[PDB]
């Protein structure tokens, strides 16, 4: 029938000298089945019955790709629910569709002192929220839009990111793989997943010795005459700490998804549990993070958003020494004197009797 | 807790004889996914001819489980997905544009042709197989075109429409207490393990490469909520793990489950991609380290239900397959093949063996250590069955 | 992302 | 006179500095 | 050009809401306990009393009013990320049902209040207003918005949808994602 196939050519033909060249070197008992199958129907449920110009290839209001309505007096295209209102694409009306921009010219008739017109008697009728007023007309001249932070409000935390389609990132992004467009071609079987070479994942890139893990105290490197001794070394993306695979007991080398983070930092979010929420701020830098010193150590506590020095709080290692000692010493005391209490209230209440 | 240890053949147990039922529908085979899908459910006609010629027809009951109805497909999933499904063709498609969007039905999983009639053959399958399980008359149910343990409640992933174990699990519930499934496919089976995450009356258990890989669910602190807390276990690996590094994670586990759950019914998915030299599985087992899971769950003598899964190379599983129901029939068949119709898949060596790579094994013992470990620990508090 | 085609 | 000995346990046992100052801090926070 | 100032805490919480919005997937939880009008009327109530001048309670209550029917009217076109708008379109829908038209003011909290708020410049500066008139709208507007800091504690909780409840966010599903932002 003359129609090629997976094979290369159409199916009622052999194969051709090129393939047989470079491909070459120069009764039975399922017969049976219509005669032992019996059908089944022993179920339980067996009861139930059972200009010429083209429109942009992208959103004119969230400025991704998708299926678009168009429209024909301007070259803009719009989802469906990125318009004013949402529009279903099944019961779609055919006959003319414009946008607003569009359908207020053609109101208008593009005539600007009509728009003095209208736009005068409309604030004279909007009396009672005058300040209110021009906006309120300006509104209905404008296509939709999805909503994005100012800059001035994105640009105050200076850890934080517009993503590629206007999406929130937080410097806990690891970041796309780049030459992971060059790991989809690869140099042969030398894997990112980092298998069967490690005898240079072990020692430190800058300063020439070994990394040892943080739990065991040893860069398990093995010996590539035995490479059944080698460990997996893996260094935290904050603080650089080495570890083990089978210390932190991952089974896995993070690569796409965010940044690996030891256990060795405190929390970023605690969950009280008796339930209340956080305890960590965000970075205010700009240079407006002020930093004050309290004048007295031992009992100030102002948040858990202190910073260790030899709004912010500024702390030293002695302060928490007391804290921590005098925390432990009341709460000690404290329990001590409850229990006496309940003890000896049960022995007056026992021999009550 | 975990110690090394070798790997000795399968000998069967002369005692255990079970009344095996085999459930085949000879259309099953004709419904392809498309040109280039690594999906084939040609691979379950290649066994099943296997399975006739090795005689092993004249040693149980061949079935053909009459096909599930939309109203028992929606014990589970919901009317609008199974609709959908009933309805949509690969030409009509360009008018479900945004149910394809919803249930997940364009690309991954493609609209092939007969779609609704191989989840059907599937489902019915599967739950006619445990229906038989319960009226007291079988003692294993095999049934391998099921398994599709990915699709959810009303939506489609992972080449699987239709989520046939849970059917048969619902099935099964009805005369048994408490019920395990095994799971020791590749992936994960997040679908049965979503279904019944908080519930002790169903307790799962998966054996799956946990990484970058799909469908990254299935960590070692997913134990679940709710009154099912602590009845789900998950046992996530590295990747060329072989069969004595398989068996010694196997077998513990499997034993301290039966010990403190006691389950009155098992469901064993026995999917192949963990198989050496598959197309999208990462492991090193040859098919003897295969079937040794499926004679371990028989050692303890509880009704059994044993369906199919994944496996991307057709004669691998087909091979497999065969081996482990001629070892449920209690024999070890021959090693070499006989004369059958696609004889020549099978080459160079045209035996029953599939073989392992030389590939490097990653699962240390300290590694194993610590997820077993954790999970006995886990495990310890759910004793009082 | 999914498994293959 | 002996918990003297533990903090400087503790920070000869730690090593670091940025690790250390983690340290100080989940003792703050408790 | 004009210029509003913000607490940074407020920053923070616009901060936070663009956050959860995006790469969490979370939408609002609606109708919300307080409103917009609710909002709105508390804070007119509590200041008219405050200052005894007719002419400021005039100034007042035109500013809010105002601020109501400008929410109104923008909230649709301009104030909602890409992904809150097929809830935008199920609350149309199950209104013009019930033969009932949409009146924003009554669903919708404080956060898109403060979201109109922040933009509120930009369209300031697009149109053609005095110059007195502008600077009025900016001094109404930061009082408001140091009254709103003052009650921060009452309107902005954190509460985890996926532990307790009754947070002012909640978890979408896979097939609001599929229809509301890969369609
Ligand atoms: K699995
Ligand atoms: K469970
Ligand atoms: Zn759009
Ligand atoms: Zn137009
Ligand atoms: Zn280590
Ligand atoms: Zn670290
Ligand atoms: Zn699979």
């Amino acid at each position: 029938d003359s129609k090629v196939s997976v094979t290369g050519l159409p199916l009622n033909k052999g194969p051709s000298e090129k393939i047989k060249r470079e491909s070459l070197w120069n009764d039975l008992k399922t017969f049976l089945t219509e005669n032992m199958t019996e059908e089944s129907n022993i179920r339980s449920t067996i009861g139930w019955n059972g200009i010429d110009f083209e429109n942009e290839d992208f959103c004119s209001a969230c400025n991704q790709s998708g299926s678009f309505l168009c429209c024909d007096t301007c070259p803009k295209s719009f989802h469906f629910l990125c318009l004013d209102p949402p529009i279903d694409p099944n019961n779609l009306p055919k006959g003319d569709w414009h946008c607003n921009e569009c359908k207020f010219k053609i109101f208008i008739n593009n005539s600007m002192a009509t728009l003095k017109k209208i736009e005068s008697n409309f604030i004279k009728q909007n009396n009672n929220v005058k300040i209110f007023a021009k906006l309120l007309f300006n509104i209905d001249s404008h296509n939709p839009k999805q909503f994005q932070l100012p800059n001035y409000i994105k640009e105050t935390f200076p850890a934080v990111k517009t993503g590629s389609r206007g999406q929130y990132s937080d410097e806990n992004d690891k970041i796309p793989l780049t030459d992971r467009q060059l790991f989809n071609t690869s140099y042969g079987q030398s894997i990112t997943k980092l298998d069967s070479y490690n005898p240079d994942t072990h020692i430190d890139s800058n300063s020439g010795k070994f990394l040892i893990c943080y739990k065991c105290n040893q860069t398990r490197l093995g010996s590539w005459s035995h490479p059944e001794n080698s460990r997996l070394i893996m260094t935290c993306d904050y603080c650089q700490t080495p570890w083990h695979l089978d210390c932190v007991p991952r089974a896995s080398f993070k690569n796409l998804g965010s940044k690996w983070k030891c256990p060795l930092h405190s929390p970023t979010k605690v969950y009280k549990k008796i339930y209340k929420v956080w305890k960590k701020q965000r970075l205010i830098n700009k240079k407006n993070q002020l930093y004050y010193e309290p004048l007295q150590k031992i009992g100030y506590q102002n948040n858990g958003n202190i910073q260790i020095i030899p709004k912010i709080t500024q702390i030293d290692e002695n302060s928490i020494k007391y804290d921590f000692f005098d925390k432990i010493y009341k709460s000690k005391m404290v329990q001590k004197r409850k229990l006496f209490q309940f003890q000896e209230s049960l022995i007056d209440k026992l021999v009550s009797n | 807790v975990y110690e090394a240890t070798p790997f000795d053949p399968i000998t069967v147990k002369p005692s255990d004889k079970r009344r095996v039922a085999y459930f085949y529908d000879a259309d099953v085979g004709n419904y392809a996914y498309g040109a280039g899908h690594p999906m084939k459910p040609h691979r379950i006609r290649m066994a099943h001819s296997l399975i006739m010629n090795y005689g092993l027809y004249k040693k149980m009951e061949i079935y053909r489980a009459k096909p599930a109805t939309k109203q028992e497909m929606c014990q589970f999933h919901t009317d609008e997905y199974i609709d959908f499904l009933s309805r949509v063709t690969p030409d009509n498609l360009e008018m479900f544009k945004r149910e394809s969007v919803k249930f997940n039905v364009g690309d991954d999983c493609p609209v092939f042709d007969g779609l609704y009639e191989y989840c059907s053959i599937s489902g019915g399958g599967s739950m006619e197989g445990a229906a038989r399980l319960n009226r007291g008359k079988c003692d294993v149910a095999v049934n391998y075109a099921g398994g599709l343990h990915h699709a959810k409640k009303s939506e489609a992933s992972g080449f699987c429409y239709l989520n046939d174990i849970v059917l048969g699990i619902i099935e099964l519930l009805r005369y048994h207490p408490r019920v395990l499934y095994i799971d020791i496919d590749v992936h994960h089976g997040d679908g049965v393990e979503e279904a019944f995450y908080t519930t002790d009356r169903v307790m799962t258990c998966s054996f799956h490469k946990y990484g970058e890989f799909f469908p990254g669910t299935g960590e070692l602190r997913d134990i679940g909520v709710g009154a099912g807390k602590n009845y789900a276990v998950n046992v996530p690996l590295r990747d060329g793990i072989d069969d004595a590094t398989y068996r010694s994670v196997f077998e513990p586990v499997i034993k301290k489950i039966m010990e403190w759950y006691q389950p009155s019914a098992v469901v064993l998915q026995c999917g192949g991609d963990s198989l050496s030299g598959d197309r999208l599985g990462c492991f090193n087992l040859s098919m003897e380290g295969h079937a040794n899971c499926v004679n371990y769950v028989k050692s303890f003598g509880i009704p059994m239900m044993v369906v199919g899964g994944g496996g991307y190379t057709m004669r691998n599983v087909a091979r497999t397959w065969c081996f482990e129901t001629g070892l449920l029939n209690n024999v070890v068949l021959d090693k070499d093949l006989p004369y059958n119709e696609y004889y020549e898949y099978y080459g160079p060596d045209y035996k029953l063996s599939v073989r392992p790579s030389n590939m490097f094994n990653v699962n240390t013992p300290e590694y194993l250590d610590k997820v077993m470990t954790n999970i006995f620990a886990n495990l310890e508090n759910t004793k009082y069955a | 992302x999914x498994k293959x085609x | 006179n002996e918990e003297v000995t533990f903090f400087e346990k503790a920070k000869r046992y730690i090593g670091n500095k940025h690790l250390y100052t983690e340290f100080l801090k989940i003792l703050n926070l408790y | 050009k004009i210029s509003l100032q913000i607490p940074i805490k407020l920053k923070s919480v616009l901060v936070d809401d663009w956050e959860y919005v995006t790469k969490d997937k979370k939408i609002c939880r609606l109708p919300a306990d307080v409103t917009v009008e609710m909002v709105l009327n508390k804070y007119e109530h509590e200041v008219s009393q405050e200052l005894e001048s007719p002419g400021s309670q005039s100034q007042l209550s035109e500013y809010c009013a105002g601020l109501k029917l400008y929410f109104d009217k923008c909230l649709g076109n301009m104030l909602l990320y890409r992904l809150e708008r097929l809830q935008y379109d199920e609350l149309l829908k199950k209104s013009s049902k019930d033969q009932k038209p949409l009146v924003p003011i009554r669903i919708y909290g404080a956060i898109h209040l403060l979201r109109l708020i922040s933009v509120l410049p930009e369209l300031i500066s697009s149109t053609t207003m005095d110059l007195q008139s502008c600077q009025l709208l900016i001094k109404q507007t930061e009082d408001f918005l140091v009254w709103l800091l003052m009650h921060v504690d009452e309107y902005f909780n954190d509460k985890d949808p996926n532990r307790s409840d009754d947070a002012l966010y909640v978890n979408t599903s896979s097939q609001y994602e599929g229809v509301a932002l890969g369609m």
